[PDB]
């Protein structure tokens, strides 16, 4: 099969054009900047960021998980995109975390 | 700030098609989910199906059996909806409404989305 | 007829907590999320509840949700005339592969 | 818990600098310009892409999954990030489609 | 082809800490996930730990009690081991290598990488 | 002593099919993907095979792998003198949170 009826972990697609702060690859915390000009022509800051819908979409967490033998619930994982930041008063070009997915992390039970 | 502007109210014959327009008055149209819901006087509401501009990625229910043609234009910011073949009992309010929330993206999942700001409504009425 | 079972009329006094049940099974709310709909008199339903709990800007904390297997409630505490409505379910059907709403709730108020 | 033995599906994050070619944001296959220019300032197009590993980590599928209840496999996620392109002319930053988790999808057993 | 240049070997004192380079001769060094795995003279391989250079996340063996740092520096290209209260046991070869693909990033996860292609290696020789 | 279970020395005449082991547990091997390393007398490790069994640039077909539940094997085909190394096991143990690797196999060549 290839079409699945859902996920183990629920997510929620957002594109967010309004980010004013971020987390930076190394992590402290930069200024995002709402708008990159490149060099004719100006762009709006967009970014594409997936999140968890919920961590425990079932009582025990993550769907369709064998309850009996694993501590399941859904965390959100990152990915690193470029984005125009301000550092104090000169514009820097370097890579921020976002949000991207949501996924299932396993555990044994005792 | 951001609203969803619906085609007039028509009055058609069975068997025709009615195509009922959705403008988002404003901008970011292609970030929005498009809907649509269809409520007959007096009675509940009904999904019809729905449209993602930026990806031009539609789901449509099959209770309709395909006479439901949900398209969408980025440069006009408009969503149009065609049901061909117009019966009686289809004789509604047709609601369109927006999501910026976009569940179960993936490639091998149907995408989803909520109805979060609605429409004005459109009164579609067939006369037999 | 309708996928989500919901009461056809509920009347409550004013200032009083008043409870909208809600009827499904595994292939919608027993492995998905339930939305609330509030639908005044010659007007387009408005987004009240979100992801079972969450409920939107500009909606009072008058308005609870809670889920518990394949059944959903609503809770609007402290009531007014203006509540007077039409109270909607809906929630995604992975087996139907499309949104299934409910029957629909009328709100009377004295 | 918060830290997990292992996730439902396993992730391989490699850092792509080496894009010629890529899928645009409506499907449209695109050539991806090797650098970008702040005006002055040049910077070699980096990407951030995680892959699943494999489709099927266990026999059944996906880790810790109710094999006798469910039928999963691990599948590839994708996210929209602004890239410096060119459709045979000339500069264009527009979004283009790259792979960024590897999650596990359901469906229920006859 | 790139290859990961050591510092030179040493002989130390009981007690004493000694720092072994790992300099990446060409580039992408921040692409990689620098490993660090010893091996005693006519011995087995001993996993240490390892650095992202880009994230500046450190991993490192619960076996070695916390004498292990490890650190990296982007500008000078090159990775650090420093093997603090040094042992007669210690006396072994300190390799470091490079991975391109990084496996379990997740921020619930502990992230790690294979050894894809390793350095010539530092004998460190502690002396009693 | 080794986590994962590797045989002391194996012994096979030139041009013939051989052998190694690799015994491991639910921790790691069984849950995880197993890469082999060569090591020349005075010589560094180099990577032969990963993820269970796909080989890097550079490695002959005559490198074989293959992974069945806790176990693992290691398939050299074609002997020659140069083959004549010790052969390591390599894989992450969950548990305890660390690349973990093997005895090592001696392999003598007549």
């Amino acid at each position: 099969f290839h079409r699945g009826e859902f996920s183990v972990c629920d997510s929620v697609s957002v594109w967010v054009g309004d980010k004013t702060t971020a987390t930076d690859i190394k992590g402290k915390e930069v200024m995002v900047l709402g708008e990159v000009n490149i060099n004719n022509s100006v762009f709006k800051q967009y970014f594409f960021e997936t999140k968890c819908r919920d961590p425990n979409p079932v009582d025990s967490g993550c769907r369709g998980i064998d309850s009996k033998h694993w501590n399941s619930y859904c965390t959100t994982t990152h990915t690193f995109v470029k984005a125009l930041t301000m550092d104090g008063k000169q514009a820097a070009w370097r890579f921020i975390r976002i949000d991207t997915a949501c996924v299932c992390v396993l555990s044994r039970k005792a | 700030q951001v609203q969803l502007v619906q085609s007039g109210a028509e009055v058609k014959k069975p068997g025709s098609s009615v195509k009922v327009s959705c403008k988002a008055s404003g901008g970011t149209f292609s970030t929005y989910g498009i809907s649509w819901v269809r409520q007959a006087p007096g009675q509940g509401l009904e999904w019809m199906g729905g449209i993602i501009p930026i990806f031009d990625t539609g789901n449509s229910a099959q209770s309709f059996q395909g006479r439901v043609t949900i398209t969408a234009d980025e440069s006009t910011s408009t969503a149009y909806m065609e049901l061909s073949s117009l019966r009686s009992e289809d004789t509604a309010v047709y609601y369109c409404a927006r999501s910026s929330r976009i569940y179960d993206l993936n490639p091998s999942l149907t995408a989803y989305y909520d109805m979060d700001v609605w429409g004005q409504g459109t009164m579609v009425t067939v006369s037999s | 007829q309708s996928v989500l079972t919901q009461p056809p009329s509920v009347s409550a006094a004013p200032g009083q907590k008043v409870t909208i049940s809600c009827s499904g099974s595994s292939s919608n709310i027993g492995n998905n999320y339930v939305s609330w709909y509030q639908q005044l008199p010659g007007t387009a339903p408005k987004l009240l509840i979100y992801d079972n709990n969450k409920r939107p800007s500009g909606i009072p904390d008058r308005f609870s949700g809670s889920k518990s297997g394949t059944s959903a409630t609503l809770g609007i505490t402290g009531l007014q005339t203006g509540d007077e409505a039409d109270y909607y379910c809906g929630t995604w059907d992975s087996s139907l592969s499309a949104w299934v709403f409910g029957g629909g709730t009328k709100l009377t108020v004295l």
